[PDB]
RNA sequence: CGGCCCCCUGGACGAAGACUGACGCUCAGGUGCGAAAGCGUGGGGAGCAAACAGGAUUAGAUACCCUGGUAGUCCACGCCGUAAACGAUGUCGACUUGGAGGUUGUGCCCUUGAGGCGUGGCUUCCGGAGCUAACGCGUUAAGUCGACCGCCUGGGGAGUAC
RNA sequence: GUAAAGCGCACGCAGGCGGUUUGUUAAGUCAGAUGUGAAAUCCCCGGGCUCAACCUGGGAACUGCAUCUGAUACUGGCAAG
């Protein structure tokens, strides 16, 4: 009755029912305890749904806060460790290991469904491994791009990509003095550089003027 | 009258911390000086300072994490009523080594492991936790 | 998962014109054989309906502990109004070796190895609060370490 | 910054205690409750009866401004003393104007002698007078038409004491309370005296350089004991009231309103 | 968001007399004028636009804001406040455990939504007189003390108050819940309670006003979002 | 400890300076002061009043009430050494949020007015943290500490017997 | 404070405690060593009676005392402030 009183914070219910009915609820913290008092004595009232409308998998997720958390949440009952993000399409890349990836995935077409409607847009199930492979096809790219950016000399190049943090795709929006620090910075030349793969992204554009 | 100085100063830093002070002064002393130093090596306070020529006030400066204070006690165990000494291999720990225990030995004022890694006893000032 | 323990009940009196009603309290605690730890104290005309609503008091208002493997991190003390408690942490096999409510508390707890005695008053109701202090004040390694500024090997 | 610092002492600057600086808009009228905002902790609750001029209706809409009065703050949660007595500030420099050129010059209409001399209005207020004031000579306003229309010519004021007399006629013509406390002892001298606080046996009418009455519960009225004070006359009110008894010693001066 | 012109202009620094004030609101003191304590703009300022801040956020993720005044001089003013973003409020009396004693409330409330209901949709009339009479007065009862809050379904996500040390029982209620606090703190008010504290003159009608429309403006923007 | 005066006399506080230079704190034994009643010797004796007497009341009334009334109360010099001699709270020192007063200093400020801003001493009430079995205490602690002393160990028997 | 328990109040010898700085000493204190601290008993690792009790080898311990050599933060003494 706690969630009838207000009492049990329910927000979606991305659950299937006939099969697995898995949901994550929160709370204000006041020594409420929101799944405890869903599952009950020994489950007593989880075993209630268990044989309610069928035999279902249903499981109860203690919300932490904002949508980070549901993310985890959502994996459950699993064991999720890291998860990418993004802008409007997010996609949380679950990030698990495969020992772990078979209760954690289950089924291909039922805990792959149930957890993707958990945050209300979708899931993509990875590895820990996958997610290194992913990184670093991520690295050499701000890079791996035929370097159409900035450009100078390659000998400086490679010396300067070696300590560089994401290329240097767009990286002049980022902290522009941590690159000073590097041994070789008199007059603001690299600082310059960085202006220079500025108008590489202008010289971009005027590729899809070339184009458009 | 006043009897025990070092007494005095843990019993202020306690009243500064119950109450949210931020900094405690009060006159200085060498020990006094050297125990403040063993505090803030040891991390609970911030800083010490001391100030003046003739009659120099020490002035420390409390800590204080997620609201609550750092020392979360403080006592003496030496007092001039009573004296307590201790041998190397009888020297204590403090909350099960998370506290200290400042003692004051031949070769200056240490924390208790100090003194244990040095190799001997002394008389020990005051437990901090 | 949680796990509850009437510590107690009790017959308690209220005098009236007619003569005395009766009543009954129930001391219960419940835990989740980790950290996490909560007593309710119900009352009520009859004892299952009192026990009940101490099951449901003690479900709230619970509170977390930092234990140290199946023990605790460091000797305790928790006082509350008579009960005056101490608590030390042992090592594994040793058991609860601790007298009456409190016991109760350390199991649900998941503590299993203590060496406790209760000085003062062993009232349940206040002993088992005492615990319950001597348990939230108690603070871990990583804790101190973060209050203090340094890290947990510099503290050992 | 600093800003703030100098905005505090310019905002000292640009306000004072009294009730001088016509600052208080008023911000919300309901009968029988006026508001003001002088920049001040909290806003006015101000009668309708500080505020309605010489006939018995309002004067003020909103955005309307007068100054009340301070040095009194916070009983349990406002501010102010009323703004009237400000006005009384402004009567106070229009009689001293007078001394600049020995005469002050307005209408003054004394038709019969309260306390010895005639009352003498301006525009809202009445003030009281000493006996000869309302005369220069022995003319004796009783035979001219009745609440005539001349001026005021100042015959006597007490200076500490608000009793001013003034010469309704004649164009042509132009420690410290105790010790000598038989001004207006003789009998029977009434007094027109602002109510302070009543106290639920008393109303303490006292108005006179710093002294104490009490017109208490018995006369009051026509009725004895079932009266309540709050409830027939007033609170803040200038009145009827005369001595009917003085202690010098005891300091208890005992008016009277039942005359 | 809000400037300090404005704010001094409505007489926000304006706080309690020198024998009414709280020494935990010390730091909040500026100085002390004509015996009257004047709060500190500077220090003010910038938590007021914290608090903003995190009431937008609230409202982002679509958070049920309480916004509660029982003076009776900003009651009108508190319940146009949440209308105007379309939120709850508690204008009069504060029902003691309102949120912590939900469950009956809960009831109270759809007895009213049921009173409310027979007035309006029913269109029945024919009741005997005394009784329409006393079914009236009940409407109105419960209309005064919860007619804010009744399409609130469940309980609020942040709590914004007029006055801590005058709705210290919605503070209470909150704080054993955990539900974040707004408050607007006076000298002599106790800000302890409170998460989000705000020093400001909680007892001047236009400082009030103005603190409400930044409140509802910021609560505005976070529905958009 | 209470009418005024005078004579002799102890302490307290403030203001500035100047000096001494730890000379301090506490204290078993020890010494002194110590209400009222009481004792001794000598004075005094209005009023009051143990005792006592009578009148009432009452079942009784060795009381309460009434009418009287002696020790004593008063003074001098001795003794007694106890009281709910109570803040039922040992003394000394340090530290810890506030408000409203009282009293007594004192510095500055146009005392432009009985005022304005401070700064010391003693003191009454309320109340925060903390403490407390609770009641409550709460910068005059019953809070946080140090120094020294005194005292307690179930109720009665008994603060009695020897 | 009200449960038993603050002398009625003071002064004050003995006694207990003692602001701050420098120097010195090294009594207390700490460290190391030597001598001793009987054996048995206790405890640790072993061995022997079929096991056990029991017997038994070696260790540890006997928290102390005395000395010698150091350390000098604290307490003390002495000297100057």
């Amino acid at each position: 009755p706690e969630i009838g009183e207000e009492v049990i914070e329910i927000k979606a219910a991305a659950r299937d029912p006939g099969s697995r009915a898995k949901i994550a609820v929160k709370t204000n913290d006041k020594r409420i305890d929101p799944v405890g008092a869903c599952v009950g004595m020994r489950g007593a009232r989880v075993q209630a749904v268990s044989t309610e409308l069928g035999g279902e998998r249903i499981d109860i997720v203690l919300w932490d806060d904002n949508p980070a958390q549901f993310v985890i949440n959502a994996m459950a009952p699993a064991d999720v460790a890291s998860i990418v993000v993004d802008e409007d399409k997010h996609t949380m890349d679950i990030a698990v290991e495969a020992g772990n990836l078979a209760q954690a995935i289950g089924r291909n077409g039922q805990n792959v469904r149930l957890a993707s409607q958990l945050s209300g847009w979708e899931l993509n199930v990875m590895t820990v491994d996958d997610l290194q492979a992913k990184h670093q096809a991520e690295a050499h790219a701000a890079i791996d791009t035929f370097t159409k950016y900035l450009d100078i000399d390659e000998d400086f190049a490679t010396v300067l990509v070696e300590e560089g943090f994401s290329t240097l795709e767009e990286l002049a929006y980022v902290p522009m003095k941590e690159l000073l620090e590097i041994e070789g910075l008199d007059e603001p030349t690299v600082e310059a550089l960085r202006e220079r793969a500025k108008n590489a992204l202008a010289t971009i554009a005027q590729a899809q003027e070339e184009s458009l | 009258s006043m009897q025990d100085p070092i007494a005095d100063m843990l019993t202020r830093i306690r009243n500064g911390q119950a109450a949210n002070k931020a900094a405690v002064t009060m006159p200085s002393s060498k020990l006094k000086v050297a125990i403040a130093n063993v505090l803030k090596e040891e991390g609970f306070i911030e800083d010490f300072k001391v100030e003046g020529d003739t009659k120099p006030e020490l002035e420390l400066t409390l800590k204080y994490f997620q609201g609550k204070a750092v020392v979360e006690s403080i006592q003496r165990v030496s007092r001039p009523g009573l004296r307590i000494y201790k041998r190397k291999d009888e020297l204590p720990k403090v909350m099960a080594g998370l506290g200290i225990a400042v003692v004051s030995t031949s070769k200056g004022v240490m924390t208790d492991r100090a003194a244990r890694q040095a190799g001997l006893g002394g008389e020990i000032i005051c437990y901090v936790a | 998962e949680l796990q509850e323990k009437l510590i107690a009940v009790n017959r308690v009196s209220k005098t009236v014109k007619g003569g005395r009603i009766f009543s009954f309290t129930a001391l219960t605690v419940v835990g989740d054989g980790n950290g996490r730890v909560g007593f309710g104290y119900g009352k009520a005309r009859e004892v299952p309906a009192a026990i009940q609503k101490a099951m449901e008091k003690a479900r709230r208002n619970m509170i977390n502990v930092a234990l140290n493997n199946g023990t605790l991190q460091h000797p305790v003390k928790g006082v509350h109004t008579g009960s005056r408690v101490f608590m030390q942490p042992a090592s594994e096999g040793t058991g609860i070796i601790a007298g009456g409510a409190m016991r109760a508390v350390l199991e649900v707890a998941g503590v299993h190895n203590v060496l406790a005695k209760a000085y003062g008053s062993t009232n349940p109701i206040n002993v088992v609060r005492a615990t319950i202090d001597g348990l939230e004040n108690m603070n871990s390694p990583e804790m101190v370490a973060a209050k203090r500024g340094k890290s947990v090997e510099e503290i050992l | 910054e600093s800003f703030a610092q100098l905005f505090e002492e310019s905002l000292k600057e640009i306000e004072t205690r009294p009730g001088s600086i016509v600052r208080g808009v008023v911000v919300a009228i309901d009968k029988d409750v006026v508001l003001v905002d002088a920049g001040l902790k909290s806003e006015s609750a101000i009668p309708a009866e500080q505020f309605k001029n010489a006939q018995g209706e309002l004067e003020i809409q909103v955005g309307d401004e007068v100054d009340v009065a301070l040095d009194a703050v916070e009983d349990g949660f406002g501010e102010t003393l009323l703004s009237r007595e400000k006005a009384k500030r402004h009567e106070a420099w229009i009689t001293l104007e007078k001394a600049y050129e020995d005469a002050e010059t307005v209408t003054g209409v004394i038709n019969g002698k309260v306390k010895g001399g005639f009352t003498v209005e301006l525009n809202g207020i009445r003030a009281f007078l000493p006996g000869s004031l309302v005369d220069v000579r022995p003319v004796r306003d009783t035979l001219h038409l009745e609440g005539k229309e001349l001026e005021f010519k100042v015959i006597k004021l007490d200076q500490k004491r608000n009793n001013v007399v003034v010469s309704r006629r004649a164009v042509i013509e132009s420690e410290d309370p105790w010790v000598a406390i038989a001004k207006r002892y003789p009998e029977g001298t009434k007094l027109t005296g602002r109510v302070t606080n009543l106290t639920d046996y008393g109303c303490f009418v006292e108005i006179e350089e710093g002294v104490e009455g009490l017109v208490h519960v018995s006369e009051m009225d026509w009725t004895n004991k079932n009266i309540h004070p709050s409830k027939v006359v007033n609170v803040g009110d200038v009145v009827e009231v005369m001595v009917l008894d003085i202690d010098e010693e005891r300091r208890r001066i005992s008016l009277g309103l039942k005359q | 968001t809000v400037s300090m012109r404005d704010m001094l202009k409505a007489g926000v620094h304006f706080g309690h007399q020198t024998r009414y004030w709280n020494p935990k609101m010390k730091p909040f003191i500026f100085g002390a004028r004509n015996k009257v304590h004047i709060i500190n703009l500077e220090k003010t300022v910038p938590m007021f636009n914290e608090a903003l801040a995190e009431l937008n956020k609230i409202a982002s993720r679509k958070g049920k804001i309480l916004f509660v005044g029982t003076k009776r001089a900003a009651s009108e003013a508190v319940k146009d406040a949440a209308l105007s973003c379309d939120q709850f409020f508690v204008n009069h009396r504060w029902l003691g455990g309102m949120l912590t004693n939900w469950k009956t409330v809960r009831q109270s409330i759809k007895r009213l939504k049921d009173l409310e209901t027979q007035s309006q949709d029913g269109t029945f009339d024919k009741l005997t007189k005394k009784e329409a009479l006393m079914r009236t007065r009940e409407l109105e009862k419960l209309e005064n003390s919860l007619g804010g809050i009744k399409d609130m379904g469940g309980l609020p996500d942040a709590l914004f108050v007029i006055d801590a040390d005058h709705e210290h029982i919605a503070i209470k209620e909150a704080n054993n819940l955990g539900i974040p606090v707004f408050a607007i703190v006076d000298t002599n008010s106790d800000p302890d309670g409170v998460d989000f504290v705000i020093p400001g003159n909680d007892d001047a009608i236009r400082a009030v006003t103005l603190y409400l429309g930044a409140v509802a403006a910021t609560v505005r923007e976070g529905r958009s979002q």
